[PDB]
DNA sequence: ATCTTAGGGTTAGGGTTAGGGTTAGGGTTAGGGTTAGGGTTAGGGTTAGGGTTAGGGTTAGGGTTAGGGTTAGGGTTAGGGTTAGGGTTAGGGTTAGGGTTAGGGTTAGGGTTAGGGTTAGGGTTAGGGTTAGGGTTAGGGTGAT
DNA sequence: ATCACCCTAACCCTAACCCTAACCCTAACCCTAACCCTAACCCTAACCCTAACCCTAACCCTAACCCTAACCCTAACCCTAACCCTAACCCTAACCCTAACCCTAACCCTAACCCTAACCCTAACCCTAACCCTAACCCTAAGAT
């Protein structure tokens, strides 16, 4: 919205997200939001970088099975 | 003992991350800096065009990225795939820079 | 009045040509339009110089059309010599019928 | 009283510039005259290249689902081309990058 | 003044990105000073030439095209930056 | 008992032998025959000048020549002494002609 | 007049290539290796004599010269001296 | 009564420079064949970057900066130095006889 | 009336012929223009490099005992030569032969 | 694509009264409630950023 | 049932054309002038295709051993994961050094021609190089100490 | 390891021969000297672009560390393929002869190329509005508990 300006990701922000999903798992995106730091993201906006970050190959690969 | 990558599955990630890419891997200012330094010898107080330096850079990323698939190749030949500086050496002596 | 700018050339615009005939939606970078500059001039070096080459070992001060099929066979390889061959000759053919 | 004018390359039916191409061969001193078929001979040569790799470059930006060409397109199309790599063997593209490869030995040996 | 020691720029982070992009799986800790010499002996070469192509045309700024030219004549031809 | 020198000897003394004297190692009418025969593929009824043979004959031994130092060195590399198909390989896709 | 030849790459013959490897430094030869260096060779010959047959069909002869062959050594990076150079 | 075309070539030259160099050592012909060939290699060889140079300049003349340029660019090292201090001799004297 | 005729070369005191140097530079289609100094600096640059060579090839030929330079000769002083063997890297000398070099690990043992 | 169309006055005037009437930013909505023949959401953006740069816009 | 997650839809902001205008800058056409090269012929030179021989080089095979191929095991690195912080990157200015353009001279290089100095080709000869035959020394091999 | 013979091959030395370099002579060809003529280059001066330089600020990449496992390296063992030597034989090297066939100079002559001058035409900038690409954000729609 206008009001809350458009930011980008911080590599600060990246390897947190990158954590919690490995430790507390994907899809919790309200605890990962909890236990880490984050620019004022709201657990949607985690879920968006993920997204984003998947599409865009930064995620690590899904492990040979 | 948190999940731990093996060692290769890290490297195999990045062959294949940087072979995909186009970006310069070298850190530019670092390298504007060298390449002043090296000029320095030649002629004093000249000026370098933003283009030239980084027409220099392309040239010597292009440089190191072949030496390095035919240092590559030169390890494979020895049963290893660790390169070491003699495979450099090799590689060179054959292509004629030795 | 005010200094004139001199006027770089360069083969974009021949090359947006061959591009909208090949590949009709596709566009061009400009980084992509320099390289095909590059490549183009590149070419041309080559050819005029082998042709040149070839005149001189001949003992003639004309480079006509057989020196430039005769530097395409040496330097392009395999089937581009021979569709490059195909194409010069056409050109020049169709030139030659319509004075 | 003079006809209308039409190009040499509209007579030749070819899209590169033959005026250009003789007047840069006249220039470059590469002999004492230059022949009429010459320019023609070369424009054709340059137009036909130039459509080759344009050609094989836009079939790879379509592999990646882009609408524009950019210089790893051309990188891509040259080094995937057995002739085209074997004329421009000893030319770096800048911003291109390397066909991707990773030996065999290199593999997760599963 | 005088530049100093700054081909230890060149990183060893650096180094191991070159070396990927040319398939390489384990590096050795002695390539990394290795690397850097041969880097230098390739960009003495090719500024030397250029700087003379430059001192050639009585211009105090090396151009892109000085460094086309030097890299041209060591049989490293380079598309686009000119030429 | 007669005389054998042990493996490895003559074969330093041909090295010896051979890289003091400069004459060619190829028989000169086996090589014109294969260079007539390569060439009736391209032209046919084509003429060869004496200096022409010759000259084919001394750029292919001296190319031969090199390769064999170039493929002794990966031998070495692979620390071995004999040389094998797989030196010259790669000694060739080093050196850009593959 | 004027017949087929065939074969003839095996007149390369084994103690030749030999001779070739000793000038070249070679104390132990695998005996693969004759069978690759006549491919070679018959890749770089085919190569030279292809750029020499060119040069002298440009200039409406049928008589390969020494100076063709020295051309096409000089356009493939292999300069020759003494032969008229 | 057809007249042969003469051949012109660099062999007198080359054997006045011997005897300046070896007062008492004589040449084979075959090595004034391979002398020859090494004038004219570097002939086109510094007469090629000198046309390049003016190309590049704008210039429509060869003078004797453009063959230095050519020399510096060419001759490595001391090969350099020497000719360029061998070529300014010649050509100071050249000018003061007028 | 007409001065008597001095050679160019006499004036630059070379033996290399400053005349036909110039002939070859204005008809081998290097430029519009060839210079009064042009000729004269490169053929003190070709005289230099031939008797560097000469000279280097007469040591050769005396260490083999011979009165006549042969290419052999040539070869030895080309390639014991560093800046002269970077010069000629991609030439071939005919009947010119290899240095002697065998490598120390082809040796024997003791 | 499609040929370059200009703006006039009728889709000039709708524009601002819509950023009026569903505000700012709101372009997807406006689309829909006004008749902007042929402009797509983002084609309503640049337009306004058209007006911003050129001060045809103000209260 | 309600705050939470999934998944499709909208927007922000930097980047990329299309088109319209202006005009350096050269491409085309017409007509005059000059010469390079195509066409034809003759004649000399060159290479290809026969033959014959003898002697050196190749080829097939046996004996032997050295080096390549394989495996096992230990020590040495290299790399993965983590953390702190500083070096590079991104953005915003200023300024002056140098590259570029514009006239105005002028001297250096091209064009031409007569004549002589120089160089390539042909002829002739003697000495550096080679080949044959005879010692002589450097060094590889095996068996004994 | 350590000498001590035994034996082979590269080395040296003489002699003879020899054919190729080196010198001489001559005639044709091309370099030089002298004299116009003109434009490429040099010199000065103004003008504008961009490279060097200086700030601030915050990012994220780099450096350092610890801990392991994976890798390199070597040693021991086996076997098979390459080397060395011998004998039987074949095919290359050397020379000669002849006959088509090719290369090239001499001569003629005509398209083909050069060189101006007018007359446009098209490409090369510039600059602004319109459109595009893609990550960040939003809006509902089920849904775990």
């Amino acid at each position: 919205h206008r009001a809350r300006k458009r930011q980008a990701w911080l590599w600060e922000e990246d390897k947190n997200l990158r954590s919690g999903v490995r430790k507390y798992g994907e899809g919790n995106w309200s605890k990962i939001l909890l236990h880490y730091k984050f620019n004022n993201r709201t657990s949607v906006m985690l879920k968006d970088r993920w997204r984003t970050m998947k599409k865009l190959k930064l995620i690590s690969s899904d492990s040979e099975d | 003992k948190p999940h731990r990558y093996r060692p290769g599955t890290v490297a195999l990630r990045e062959i294949r991350r940087y072979q995909k890419s186009t970006e310069l891997l070298i850190r530019k200012l670092p390298f504007q800096r060298l390449v002043r330094e090296i000029a320095q010898d030649f002629k004093t107080d000249l000026r370098f065009q933003s283009s030239a330096v980084m027409a220099l850079q392309e040239a010597c990323e292009a440089y190191l990225v072949g030496l390095f698939e035919d240092t590559n190749l030169c390890a494979i030949h020895a049963k290893r795939v660790t390169i070491m500086p003699k495979d450099i050496q090799l590689a060179r002596r054959i292509r004629g820079e030795r | 009045k005010k200094r004139k700018r001199s006027r770089k050339e360069s083969y974009s615009v021949y090359v947006y040509k061959v591009l909208k005939q090949v590949h009709p939606d596709t566009g061009i970078s400009s980084k992509a339009m320099g390289i095909m500059n590059s490549f183009v001039n590149d070419i041309f070096e080559r050819i005029a110089g082998e042709a040149s080459r070839l005149a001189h070992y001949n003992k003639r001060s004309t480079i006509t059309s057989r020196e430039i099929q005769t530097a395409v066979r040496l330097l392009l390889p395999g089937e581009l010599a021979k569709h490059a061959v195909s194409e010069g000759t056409k050109a020049v053919t169709k030139y030659t019928s319509s004075k | 009283a003079r006809a209308k004018a039409k190009s040499r390359s509209s007579r030749a039916g070819l899209q590169f510039p033959v005026g250009r191409v003789h007047r840069l061969l006249r220039k470059g001193n590469y002999a004492e005259r230059v022949g009429a078929g010459a320019p023609v001979y070369l424009a054709a040569v340059l137009e036909y290249l130039t459509a080759e790799i344009l050609e094989l470059a836009g079939n790879a930006a379509r592999d990646n689902k882009k609408t524009r060409i950019i210089p790893r397109h051309l990188q891509l199309a040259i080094r995937n081309d057995e002739e085209l790599n074997k004329l421009l063997g000893r030319v770096t593209i800048a911003q291109g990058g390397v066909l991707p490869n990773i030996q065999a030995v290199l593999l997760p040996k599963k | 003044k005088v530049l100093r020691d700054n081909i230890q720029g060149i990183t060893k982070p650096a180094i191991r990105r070159l070396a990927r992009r040319g398939g390489v799986k384990r590096i050795s800790g002695l390539i990394y000073e290795e690397t850097r010499g041969v880097l230098k002996v390739f960009l003495e070469n090719v500024i030397r030439d250029a700087v003379t192509y430059t001192e050639h045309a009585k211009r105090k700024t090396v151009t892109a095209m000085d460094v086309v030219y030097a890299l041209k004549r060591q049989g490293r031809t380079l598309y686009g930056f000119g030429g």
